[PDB]
RNA sequence: UUUU
RNA sequence: GUCGGGCUCAUAACCCGAAG
RNA sequence: GGGCCCGCACAAGCGGUGGAGCAUGUGGUUUAAUUCGAUGCAACGCGAAGAACCUUACCUGGCCUUGACAUACUAGAAACUUUCCAGAGAUGGAUUGGUGAAUCUAGAUACAGGUGCUGCAUGGCUGUCGUCAGCUCGUGUCGUGAGAUGUUGGGUUAAGUCCCGCAACGAGCGCAACCCUUUUCCUUACUUGCCAGCAUUUCGGAUGGGAACUUUAAGGAUACUGCCAGUGACAAACUGGAGGAAGGCGGGGACGACGUCAAGUCAUCAUGGCCCUUACGGCCAGGGCUACACACGUGCUACAAUGGUCGGUACAAAGGGUUGCUACACAGCGAUGUGAUGCUAAUCUCAAAAAGCCGAUCGUAGUCCGGAUUGGAGUCUGCAACUCGACUCCAUGAAGUCGGAAUCGCUAGUAAUCGCGGAUCAGAAUGCCGCGGUGAAUACGUUCCCGGG
């Protein structure tokens, strides 16, 4: 507060037990409405493991280093809905997909803040 | 308040003491299915023509030491600002204040 | 509206007056204090002034106002302008 | 395609479609297309002839566009003349069911007004 | 300020209430109706008796009330014609055959409630304020108890703006749930108006709950 | 004959009290009983506003509980009953007894 | 070989009854998935057994009343390794740093006198 | 930055 | 410039919006 | 006026309000009257835990005088009970059964009576600073004395909480604890509640039974830096980690010091005083508080797909119920109606939880979004729903496509969201108070903003 205060921990989703993906849709989550997050999410993994053959766990951790922690899960769940293509768990599975190929939706999304540099 | 109205509620409550058993019956032969209808025309008209405050639905609960006619516990018959006092003081059962 | 199994609804000081000016065929108006009656087809023709808080209007119960209650042709609120 | 004189949309479901009558909402319409016999999910560009003139047939039972228009605005007119209080209040634009005026009426009495 | 009342937040902790009955939750307030009226005559009544409380009970649909007083001979006198007849003027008001007994209060100087009655018959006889609750507290704390507050607010004696004293010599702990605390409040009907007089008496902590 | 007495108070150390002297009452001339088993409270709840005027947040929370305790004795003598009865209930505490 | 946990996590009550035979689940006479749509709540009901890796070892019958979805999974979680750990005591270490072992305390704050929603209070208005 |  | 809101315990300024 | 410190005070985040429709309170205006109170924080869903009549205090007319009700005095009659009419009603008339205490009537004198004024004459109660940490006393020391010290300083802490310093040493009221609740376990209690193990199973603890378990409600145990490491001044304290169900104040609630604001309230009540007494008192019926160019506050609902609709299937707690809740059956599209049933209740009922999960559907639009609004036809309460109720069905389908300056609440089972209940109450909750379901993000830090010691 004034003096200080710790962090609080969340705990590993209990499909992977990765504690980044579970912060992860402790972002999309909104309302208390855990079960519509984790559904979008998994699905989001689940699509982009079957094309883009990848371990999902060792794939979003290997493109979000390309968008910076929170930060960049905010710009990928905002910029995972202005596309109006299908349901949210295509949406964010898409927008992964355009993150690891390196587009300009989320891979260089953040691009504006190192144009800034 | 001032004593005009508590004389007042005396006065309407009775009066429903007195038309009570009449009311009830006129009541009870409206709602009738085994009745003639000439019968469920009379007992309307006669009904209605009671006095106003014949019918409880005029009434209004007051304190049962000053009168006030707003913040009723039928739980005591008393307003609020009466209960309170006496909550305080000890001379209610079972009351105390609430925590948990 | 009241329900239509207690049929309709009608004081019995207003109504004697009109049954008692019916056989009559008055053209004195029935000055009434009511404004909850509902306005029957005994009652076309009449005129009834009825209350409206400080003066008594008298309406000529005409055909298409069955249905109506007394009250109803008596604006009890005054309001010409706020300007 | 052309039902009770109105262009009903095409390429969508028939209760949905046929619910652009002014007159027929979804009540409505699941009573013509059930006393029909045409299910709800049929999109209307699929619909033969042979069934538009029978469903034609069945708003023609129902108060649609122009009387239905004109009766509502005749009840109103009625009401207006006999100049008993909702009456008056329909000739103001105020709410006549009994709603709050002190606010809260934009709607009758259209937006805000200044000084 | 803005303080609890000491007797209504100590009611299920250590204190007793001055009512004792049961009553089925649409025959409650007839019972409690009946017991406020009889409290609120007794204590005319009994007013230049001592008493310092009343006690209802209602055992199985019955009457009995118990009065706590001073003096036991004000209000027998001549014994076999008020207690026998106080019981006939009570059940026309209980409506119940009511009985009456005695509750010899000794040390009769631990009671607020009598405090109050001391020092505000004192008020309405002009004496000076001040020597009056000092006087009183003089009177208390010889008596045993280990603490007195005596508060005193209103056109004191007559002037013309209100204000408020208090004397405080002991120990008085009021958030202590646990401390038998006595309290009483009493108005002095001066020609001027209205002295409110509070008096705080406590006696040592209660312990071991009920 | 079954003698299911149910009691019923304000205060339960009052009813509690009043069961475990009744108990061992009968079990000193008698037999099968099956104790005193606490039955859920009702425990109803008011809120007075505590100001004469006008303070919407300021106000006194209170409570009042009745507590409820029910006692089988299954098959009593002749010498049980009477003294049953004859035992002198305290105020505060309603007893009820119904034979099964 | 029968062993008994009662696990609270909100209003829940879990009473889990374990013993040793193949891997067989039923929750309120219902099967596992039967029960939890939300197949999470199957995932943290699994929880405990699958961290010792057995899973196959032990049957589990189970009879929960209260709380919602998540409430009566940690409820049954909880009530399944506190029979567990009364069987074969010296598991409690591992179950003890996943934190499958400690009875969850928050229940829901009560309402206040003068708030809206427990810390929710009015939105303040000057002038 | 004006007023107590 | 005015009118409505924002700002202050209270004022203008200032900010906004609108009509003109 | 400085300094320090603290606190959703700011910061970071999450969500709102200001935009739109409506609900509600206030200002204004209006008006016969729109009754009065409450005006920064600390008035504005406030007194009011519920204005159709009644409440009701206001207006319009219509009526009354020892007065609707207290006692003090005089006379004839038991209280009473019917029945009708004039009347908008009050109000009056006219009739039947009954034959020293009472209960009306008659009269006169004091008197009653006012919700009339003054909260700036008062009490009694409340807000507020603010659960902010302070307020003192005794001795002993300093100051001719009032006074000071203590009660200051370094730290620390939620804290005049504790330690170390120190001419201070102690003590009290405040703080904390004692109180209630919630978390774990134990002893008792075993029905109305429970079903582990047997069998009977009409598949329903149902029914024998059992007293295990859940629960239920009484009596207790646990937690205290206790243990180890570290920083620290032979210190308090703080950082751990072990154990533990819980770790450091585990979580909440009640309790609100001395005082301030001539803060609030003569419309709860009481009271000194002033005013009225064919009315400022009492009683009626209709209106009104429900008005509407407008201005503000606080809310409810949405603008969509993390959604709408339709079908299938789960899982709460806490409350209420005899003038009441009503299993079930029959009728209706429904609100409900009729019969019918158990229940004074861990027994019967309200009662269906909703969001959730599964399947289809809509494909980014003023739409299958959103429901305002209006027309039409009803149900129930009630003596009556015009003014001025709630609900039900059909049609009707505005605004609104995330909202300016600005601004509010929140640090964990919380915000966010999803529904349930009651009090008041014949009927009338988006308000109040509660209940449970799901369930986050962030806190770098004290430079600033705001309140305090
Ligand atoms: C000085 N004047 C104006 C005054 C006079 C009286 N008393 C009288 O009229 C005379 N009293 C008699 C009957 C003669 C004994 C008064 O009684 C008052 C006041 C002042 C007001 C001021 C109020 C003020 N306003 C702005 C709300 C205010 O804010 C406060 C406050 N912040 O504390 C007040 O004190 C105030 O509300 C108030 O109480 C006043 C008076 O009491
Ligand atoms: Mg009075
Ligand atoms: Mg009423
Ligand atoms: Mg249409
Ligand atoms: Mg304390
Ligand atoms: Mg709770
Ligand atoms: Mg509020
Ligand atoms: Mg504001
Ligand atoms: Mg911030
Ligand atoms: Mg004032
Ligand atoms: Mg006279
Ligand atoms: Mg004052
Ligand atoms: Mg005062
Ligand atoms: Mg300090
Ligand atoms: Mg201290
Ligand atoms: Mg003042
Ligand atoms: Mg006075
Ligand atoms: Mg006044
Ligand atoms: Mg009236
Ligand atoms: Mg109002
Ligand atoms: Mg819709
Ligand atoms: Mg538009
Ligand atoms: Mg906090
Ligand atoms: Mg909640
Ligand atoms: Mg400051």
């Amino acid at each position: 507060r004034r003096r200080v205060v710790a962090a609080r921990e969340i705990l590993p989703d209990p499909k992977f037990s990765s504690q980044t993906i579970a912060k992860f849709m402790n972002h999309v989550m909104q309302d208390g409405k855990k079960s519509i997050a984790e559904s979008i999410v998994y699905g989001a993994l689940e699509r982009v493991q079957e094309k883009n053959k990848v371990d999902p766990v060792e794939f979003f951790e290997t493109t979000l280093e390309k968008v910076r922690t929170a930060l960049a899960m905010r710009w990928l769940v905002d910029a995972a809905a202005k596309r109006s293509e299908k349901t949210m768990a295509l949406r964010l599975a898409g927008e992964l997909l355009d993150a690891a190929e390196g587009k300009g939706a989320a891979i260089k999304k953040r691009e504006d803040v190192h144009r800034m540099a | 308040a001032k004593k005009g109205m508590i004389n007042r509620e005396l006065k309407r409550e009775k009066t429903v003491a007195k038309y009570a058993a009449k009311r009830a019956e006129l009541k009870a032969t409206i709602a009738n299915v085994n009745a003639s209808d000439e019968e469920r025309f009379e007992a309307m008209l006669k009904l209605q023509a009671l006095p106003r405050n014949a019918s409880p639905v005029r009434l209004r609960n007051r304190c049962g030491l000053t009168g006030r006619p707003h913040g009723y516990f039928r739980k005591f018959g008393l307003s609020r600002n009466k209960l309170r006092d006496t909550v305080m003081q000890g001379d209610v059962p079972g009351v105390v204040k609430a925590s948990w | 509206p009241r329900s239509l199994k207690k049929g309709p609804f009608v004081d019995a000081h207003l109504f004697a007056k009109v049954e008692a000016a019916v056989a009559s065929n008055s053209r004195k108006p029935i000055k009434t204090w009511s404004r909850r009656s509902m306005i029957l087809p005994d009652f076309v023709g009449l005129t009834i002034s009825v209350h409206n808080g400080r003066n008594h209007v008298p309406v000529i119960v005409t055909e298409h106002m069955v249905g109506h209650k007394l009250g109803e042709f008596a604006p009890t609120r005054t309001y010409r302008g706020h300007g | 395609a052309r039902i009770a004189g109105v262009n009903i949309p095409d390429n969508k479901h028939a209760v949905i479609s046929l619910t652009y009558i002014f007159g027929i909402g979804r009540h409505t319409a699941k009573n013509i297309l059930a006393a029909v016999g045409i299910t709800e999910t049929t999109k209307i560009r699929e619909l033969d002839d042979a069934q538009l003139d029978a469903i034609r047939a069945e708003v023609a039972k129902v108060p649609t566009e122009g009387d239905l228009r004109r009766e509502i605005s005749m009840n109103i007119k009625r009401l207006m003349d006999l100049g008993c209080y909702r009456g008056l209040r329909h000739r103001r634009s105020l709410p006549v069911r009994g709603q709050r005026t002190k606010t809260n009426a934009r709607t009758r009495k259209g937006p805000r007004k200044p000084i | 300020g803005q303080k609890v009342h000491p007797i209504g937040i100590r009611l299920g902790v250590v204190k007793r209430h001055n009512a004792n009955w049961y009553a089925n939750p649409k025959q409650y307030a007839e019972y409690l109706l009946k017991d406020l009226q009889v409290r609120e005559f007794l204590t005319k009544k009994l007013k230049n008796a001592m008493v310092s409380n009343i006690l209802i009970e209602r055992p199985s649909g019955a009457a009995k009330v118990t009065i706590s007083t001073a003096r036991p001979g004000i209000v027998i006198g001549k014994k076999g014609e008020d207690i026998e007849k106080l019981q006939r003027e009570l059940t026309n008001i209980m409506g119940v055959p009511a009985q009456v007994s005695i509750n010899e209060i000794d040390r009769p100087d631990l009671d607020a409630r009598l405090v109050a009655e001391a020092i505000a018959s004192q008020l309405e006889k002009r004496v000076m304020f001040r020597r009056a609750m000092k006087r009183a507290v003089q009177n208390t704390m010889r008596a045993g108890a280990k603490g007195i507050k005596v508060e005193v607010s209103g056109r004191l004696g007559g002037a013309e703006i209100a204000r408020t004293e208090w004397y405080r010599e002991g120990r008085v702990p009021l958030h202590t749930l646990r401390a038998d605390i006595d309290y009483a409040t009493m108005r002095a009907e001066t020609t001027y108006g209205t002295i409110g007089v509070k008096v705080w008496i406590f006696r040592g902590e209660i312990l071991g709950g009920m | 004959q079954r003698i299911r007495i149910r009691l019923k108070s304000f205060d339960h150390r009052l009813i509690d009290q009043s069961a475990q002297e009744i108990v061992e009452t009968a079990k000193r001339t008698g037999a099968q009983v099956c104790g005193p088993i606490p039955m859920p409270t009702r425990i109803e709840r008011f809120n007075v506003l505590t100001s004469p005027h006008v303070n919407k947040d300021a106000r006194d929370q209170y409570e009042i509980r009745t507590y409820k305790r029910l006692i089988d004795i299954v098959q009593p003598t002749d010498k049980t009953v009477d003294a049953l009865m004859k035992l002198d209930l305290a105020a505060g505490v309603d007893v009820q007894i119904a034979l099964g | 070989a029968t062993n008994y946990g009662t696990g609270r996590r909100k209003t829940a009550t879990a009473r889990v009854f374990l013993s040793a035979g193949t891997g067989k689940l039923v929750i309120n006479n219902r099967t596992l998935e039967q029960y939890f749509g939300r197949e999470t709540a199957r995932m943290v009901v699994r929880q405990p057994l699958e961290l010792l890796e057995a899973t196959e070892k032990y049957d589990l019958y189970i009879t929960v009343k209260g709380g919602g979805i998540g409430g009566q999974a940690g409820a049954i979680r909880h009530g399944i390794t506190r029979a567990l750990i009364a069987a074969d005591e010296t598991l409690k270490p591992v179950l003890r740093q996943a934190g499958f072992v400690t009875r969850d305390a928050r229940e829901v704050e009560r309402k206040k006198l003068g708030l809206r929603k427990a810390r929710k209070r009015p939105q303040f208005s000057k002038r």
